[PDB]
């Protein structure tokens, strides 16, 4: 059993920056990659005292990969898993996808089969991206392309970071945050949709942090993932797989955008005062103020949730737990799920990493609900796309660079009918 | 990713001297070629600007442009002269006298060919290039004469490649020369088509800003030629250091222009404190925000509140916070909801870098695509009218070749601008 | 068996200071919550070794919270149990009921449901406010709206400081305590009045100090509350639950204004002196000089009365003395009521904190009797209110907050029904 | 919770420049803006008054105005004086001339965009702020001129936040000016409704209390200025440090002031004894409140013996007991059972503070709302009367833009403010 994780961009690097350092704290293996078992799901082991990861460093900027080549973490990698291009995409989708993107599109597949040659039990891919840059975008959405026609049925997840209605550095971002949505679509098998604004709040509120930067928000990111894999890393209990978690989630083909939220992040001085147990920390997965994206499941029904509590978790109270959440008409589930939990219970606690923002605890909670509330995410954004592309702006760089301008319909339409859906099931 | 320069005109060049000045230190480059530095950082894209040398030299990818010999003597002399390759120096014998139609007909189609010579020789010596950046004013003959004649033959030979000017435009306040408005109508003819972006600065404004802000008595020519500088080595510090968010060129340009044509800049820069009053202030990124968006530091004689921004950019420098640079960018847009476009949502654009001025521990770059830059071309188009009525001066112009129908076409297509700014407001 | 004790204002607040020192030193629990049981009625224990209260802190006001915040008390109470504002009330009843009110009572209900979420047995709150300022009278009325609705057949308490006739501190107080009056009326089960100025006699002569500050009189306040929940908190020879306690006392729904009277209250050098017994604490508690309110029980005919001993006392004597008391014709029982006296005999003597202003003893009483005397402490009152009134004095900063001019109609009349049912059943 | 400061004219900046040697030495900074002090609840509240600078100093919120620039050179020199931010002086070049009409219309409307523009910039500064504090004098131009100008712009922008202004009325004992009843009753005219409240203060009686109670053989401007600062401290005190009871400026209002228009007030401070008298008195609260009622003891020209006190306050500092401040107060009221008003039971406010007078071990300040006042305005309104008969001295304010029917009003509405308080005695 073993997984490969692709990242792309400057927000796909350096979330996957922290990510494999969270990694290698929890198997002891030091960033020269000698370890002073369960590891072979994500490292290879090369004749004696040698692991590497099982990654792949993308982009086309020197910029930020080069950080990487000089830092502590250097001696990890292979020289030729840090792939870096010459000139970037400049925030163009239709730069990434036809004009700069081909030219590497082939170097990393090459790469790819490489990787998928050692391993034996291949469950999928993980890709940490954005929705902000073409570079990201453009990128990603044809390197999906790549891998479903030539791998087919296994399953590939994404983590993107959505853009924020409010809150947001660039101009022309939601050009770009429509055109994705094609390719996402039909090419994914799990699609998770993180906000940059709702970090933040959690960063403030939750955690008491005065000024929350990158560094923080990126540590949040890593547990979520590092939670997910735990079944296959460790063992407990209780066991959900990949191929068994989305069974019981995606209820029709078109529905698959679930909504994480994690608990407890605590500070460390306001952590002794509070008891942490199973009974509260179950509640507050469903705290709207906690939320991972801004986004009110109040105006929304519950289709499915998944719970991966870890660490001392005995079954006798979590169908109590479970029970003391169903008798609330505050929080309210379809008709046509009587029953809605998928429960996995693992025996590893999660492990903290030094200079980071949170505190030691003995047990976690991951939640992963398919809401109805998502529409809105998508409803507001697309008011955005169409008052602008009513005056035609900043599309002459597009057409330019070989897209048409009925391409922008398809990009509208899909969100049309995507948005369609969830109505209708709701 | 790396760039080489141009200058035209003893404008250009008293411009030029400053940056090299300037940007030499910041990498830690001595008086001579040789490199003292500290941090590793500055070597890392230290070939951004200069050009290998044999022994542990560096020299700059600079290229000075005359037509009068006197201005190259006090630069080769000058601090920091022994920098550039002797090669480098181009310039004539015979001069321009404020003829528009001298630079580029007469005495200019001369000495075009032996400067393409030299900019080829640096197009070769690059490996993956990005753009050219040219130096000059509009009212001078040489730097808009040649000028203009550059960027003409330098457009056709790379039509992918970006293209900056950093223009000074007149000021009927601080006017010096009778002849002003026929030359700066007839240069922005062809700045419309044949440049990507373009940077307008303003003699009568750098006065504003170093009586009043800067609490100078005596601003004089080496004051003037220091701010300016420091906005040319802020828009590619992006380039040259790393950064948590990062912005080049070809990111701006496209964030800024919504139509081809609508590509004239303000600069602005912060702080801006007098020695006596720096003691004290404070040191926070919300300071530094609202005085960018001033209209008392605007580096351009005309008012934004005449009319609403389009977009804009701000390249901070320091160890700073994301949000915090998020949070103020908001709280602008909705205290100022009037004087922003509606149509555009979210009309700002962000970049942070690490590495900042030295002895300084926070910067930032304000550039802002107005409307309110139609006003500062009907200024110039007035005194245009009252000379070209009457034909007066034109007899000196119409000896080298042109006709009324070079200039009834400059101001007709002048005024295409002036339309286009005032529909889009 | 857990209550809930909310303390809202300066008042509230500095009484519930006095409080919590108090009951700490009852369970040998250190400032820092550490316990070098019965204790599970007032606190929370947190894995091993801290202990925490059920109190919640309340102000309109930075200045008399963040002085607990800073002070010896710091690690004992959990960082978001203190809730504080940025612009006071202002001494203005319409500022806190409308204006200043809304922006902070949403936080603490949240709070409040958080902390009745941990207990199993809820019994009732217990509410300290005063009805000298706004910010304590407009904010806690506003607190007991909402709070009733929500939980209903709960029963709640509070400990109100009554302004006095003569010596009081402010000129508009007769506005305040007379809006009080229809939420205390509507949505209290049972409400204590105090006299500010009656606590200083009985300082000035049977304790013999010369100048009793703010300090000393809430340290008698928490002797009261200390003893009427003695009876959960251990175990003796007969017990008196909170709903038990309004069952023999409250005889008439409206009519449910307690007088609260201790004994013995004593100075350490002329306790070895005396010998108190049974005999004489109970004889004590009827003195008119060592009422707590400035009425006259002479003038009044009493109803019910509730006598709890602590300590050293056996049930032989104490009929004994409940039957000597009733052959006095000086102390008036009604007609209706061929017996009046509910007896509760504790088990753990009263402690004596130390820095105190009182001696250690045996026993000790507490006296809680339903009388017509208390009528007067409102006649007089209401006649302050109507004479200011009469000119509208001060009634334009009110009118411009939200009230109406015929709002004072209502507060004076309903003081004048509740005037009669004590007449008539007096 | 922070307030802003104003200040205006010579007679201000005077009184203005004591309050920050007495309140900084207060918190404990140097006069350079450095910090030094012991007990940590001087920086509990220290931002309601300043602002931080970098390298850890502060600079206070203060604006001092002038129309001639020769008090600003005083000031500036003077001790403390490094402690301002230069940006801060706003200061013509002309004067004023003791003309209310030249301050108003034409000389302070130029000066006042300069002035709106600093105080919108502390305003911003402030998170939550509540009131302005206005020092000026009635007599002058340049005080009562623009005095009234910024208080009607300053309320306009800014309706709910409470007002300052602690003025100083003329008497006729220490007259010193031919056209002062032509300044004092045109300004009074518009504090009748811009202001919230209001406090009044006489030369005259400055005079009586430092020659009789301070054994002062010379009272100079530099101890009548001593005097009016320590009541200016003493107000807000509960807002910089804590107490047993607490009272900032919102609750005095409400508490003090019965009808919107009654809202002129009358200092007096307890202890003020004599360097070689104080060996021989004693340290308790009743010595304190027989001085504080002391009709010797007012800062203005009247006599409260001829009315009835409306509302009153206390405010003490030091270490006390509340029993004693309550029996202090019923023992005046009992005994001067003629002297306050019926229908309001109780007029006494009460407020004690913890941290007392470095020096000192109690304090107290007495602020008592009566209807005395009266006779104080009448007095002005005579020497008033015997002028505009014969128009003397009219045309050096009608040259301005003014009229008859201005100084009809001027007249009508002293009329009706006086009637209003003769009503309620
Ligand atoms: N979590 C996280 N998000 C980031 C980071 N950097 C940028 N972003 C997000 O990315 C959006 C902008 O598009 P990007 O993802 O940065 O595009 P890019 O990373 O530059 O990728 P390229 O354009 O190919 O270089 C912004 O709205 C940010 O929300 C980061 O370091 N961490
Ligand atoms: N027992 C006791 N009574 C107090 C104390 N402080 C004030 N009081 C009484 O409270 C009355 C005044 O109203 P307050 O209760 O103080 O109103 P407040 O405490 O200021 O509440 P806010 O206005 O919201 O700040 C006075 O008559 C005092 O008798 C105290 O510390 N202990
Ligand atoms: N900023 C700046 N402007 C200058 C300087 N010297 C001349 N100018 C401006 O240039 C304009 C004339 O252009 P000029 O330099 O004479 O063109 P030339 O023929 O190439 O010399 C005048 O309006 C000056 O204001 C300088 O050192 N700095
Ligand atoms: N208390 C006090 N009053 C002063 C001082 N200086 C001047 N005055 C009074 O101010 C009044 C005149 O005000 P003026 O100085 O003309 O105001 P200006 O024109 O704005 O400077 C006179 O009646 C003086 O009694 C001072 O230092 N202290
Ligand atoms: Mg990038
Ligand atoms: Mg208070």
């Amino acid at each position: 059993r073993e997984c490969i994780s692709i990242h792309v961009g400057q927000a796909g690097v350096q979330i996957g920056n922290a990510c494999w350092e969270l990694y290698c704290l929890e198997h002891g293996i030091q960033p020269d990659g000698q370890m002073p078992d369960s590891f072979n799901t994500f490292f290879s082991e090369t004749g004696a005292g040698k692991h590497v990861p099982r990654a792949v460093f993308v982009d086309l900027e020197p910029t930020v990969v080069d950080e990487v080549r000089t830092g502590t973490y250097r001696q990890l990698f292979h020289p030729e898993q840090l792939i870096t291009g010459k000139e970037d995409a400049a925030n163009n989708y239709a730069r990434g996808h036809y004009t700069i993107g081909k030219e590497i599109v082939d170097l990393v597949l090459d790469r790819i089969r490489k990787l998928a040659d050692q391993c034996t039990g291949l469950q999928g891919f993980l890709i940490f991206h954005s929705f902000g840059g073409g570079t990201g975008s453009g990128f990603t959405s044809l390197l999906m392309e790549r891998l479903s026609v030539d791998y087919g049925k296994k399953s590939k997840l994404e983590f993107a970071i959505y853009p924020a209605p409010q809150v947001s550095t660039a101009v022309v971002e939601p050009y770009n945050s429509i055109l994705t949505t094609h390719t996402t679509l039909e090419h994914s098998d799990c699609a998770f949709m993180v906000d940059n604004e709702a970090i933040y709040d959690i960063c403030r509120r939750n955690l008491d942090i005065e000024r929350p930067t990158y560094t923080n928000l990126n540590r949040l990111i890593g547990q979520i993932v590092s939670s997910i894999t735990a079944s296959l890393r460790f063992d407990g209990a209780l066991n959900v797989d990949l191929t068994e978690f989305q069974t019981n989630l995606v209820p029709y083909p078109r529905i698959h955008f679930p909504l994480v939220t994690y608990a407890p992040v605590i500070s460390a001085e306001k952590a002794y005062h509070e008891q942490l147990s199973v009974a509260e920390i179950t509640n507050a997965c469903f705290e709207p103020a906690n939320q991972m994206v801004k986004c009110d499941p109040r105006h929304g029904k519950y289709m499915a949730c998944c719970m991966l509590y870890r660490g001392d978790v005995v079954p006798k109270d979590v169908n109590a737990a479970i029970a003391t959440i169903k008798t609330k008409r505050t929080i309210q589930f379809v008709d046509w799920c009587p029953t809605g939990f998928k429960v996995g219970i693992n025996y590893q606690p999660p492990t903290v990493v030094p200079g980071g923002d949170l505190a030691k605890v003995q047990r976690a909670v991951c939640m992963l609900s398919n809401t109805t509330a998502i529409a809105e995410a998508w409803a507001r954004l697309d008011h955005k796309f169409d008052l602008m592309y009513a005056k035609r702006a900043f599309v002459h760089w597009y057409v330019g660079e070989g897209m048409e301008e009925g391409e922008f319909s398809e990009a509208r339409e899909d969100l049309a009918a995507l948005e369609k859906d969830y109505e209708e099931v709701g | 990713r790396e760039i080489v320069h141009i200058q035209a005109g003893q404008c250009g060049n008293q411009i030029g001297a400053k940056f090299w000045e300037i940007i030499s230190d910041e990498h830690g480059i001595d008086a001579t070629g040789a490199y003292h530095g500290d941090s590793d950082l500055q070597l890392e894209r230290i070939n951004v600007y200069y050009n290998e040398a044999s022994g542990g030299k560096y020299v700059p990818r600079a290229v000075l442009v005359d037509l009068e010999p006197g201005t190259m003597d006090s630069v080769r002399s000058g601090p920091f002269g022994q920098i550039f390759r002797p090669d480098n120096f181009v310039f004539g014998q015979s001069g321009a006298g404020n003829n528009w139609a001298k630079g580029h007909y007469t005495e200019g189609a001369e000495l075009v060919d032996s400067v393409l010579d030299v900019v080829r020789k640096e197009a070769e010596s690059c490996d993956c290039l990005q753009g050219f950046q040219l130096t000059h004013s509009l009212g001078g003959g040489t730097g808009s004469g040649m000028g203009t004649l550059l960027i003409s033959k330098i457009r056709e030979e790379y039509p992918d490649r970006i293209m900056n000017t950093y223009s000074v435009v007149p000021s009927p306040k601080v006017s010096d020369t009778v002849v002003e408005p026929y030359n700066a109508t007839l240069s922005v003819h062809q700045l419309v088509e044949n440049t990507d972006e373009t940077y307008c600065i303003d003699n009568e404004a750098l006065y504003d800003i170093c009586f009043r802000t800067l609490k100078l008595t005596t601003p004089t020519y080496g004051d003037l030629n220091h701010l300016v500088s420091l906005t040319m080595s802020g828009v590619t510090t992006c380039l040259r250091f790393p950064g948590q968010l990062n912005a080049d060129l070809r990111k701006l340009a496209v964030n800024m222009v919504p139509f081809p044509r609508l590509h004239f800049f303000m600069p602005g820069f912060a702080p801006l404190t007098s020695r006596g009053s720096q003691q004290y202030r404070a040191l926070t990124v919300p300071e530094l925000t609202q005085q960018m968006f001033d209209a008392k530091n605007m580096m351009a004689a005309c008012d934004p509140r005449h009319g609403r921004y389009l977009t804009v950019a701000a390249i901070f420098r320091g160890r700073m916070s994301m949000k915090e640079v998020d949070e103020q960018m908001l709280n602008i847009q909705n205290k100022n909801s009037s004087y922003f476009v509606e149509w555009i949502p979210n009309n700002v654009k962000t970049a942070v870098c690490d590495i900042p001025p030295r002895g300084l521990k926070m910067s930032a770059t304000f550039i802002g695509n107005s409307t309110a830059i139609q006003e500062l071309f009907k200024r110039i188009s007035e005194q245009f009218t009252a000379m070209f009525r009457r034909k007066a001066f034109l007899h000196w112009y119409t000896g080298e070749g042109m006709d009324e129908m070079e200039f009834t076409e400059a101001e007709s297509n002048m005024n295409d601008l002036v339309s286009e700014y005032q529909q889009y407001q």
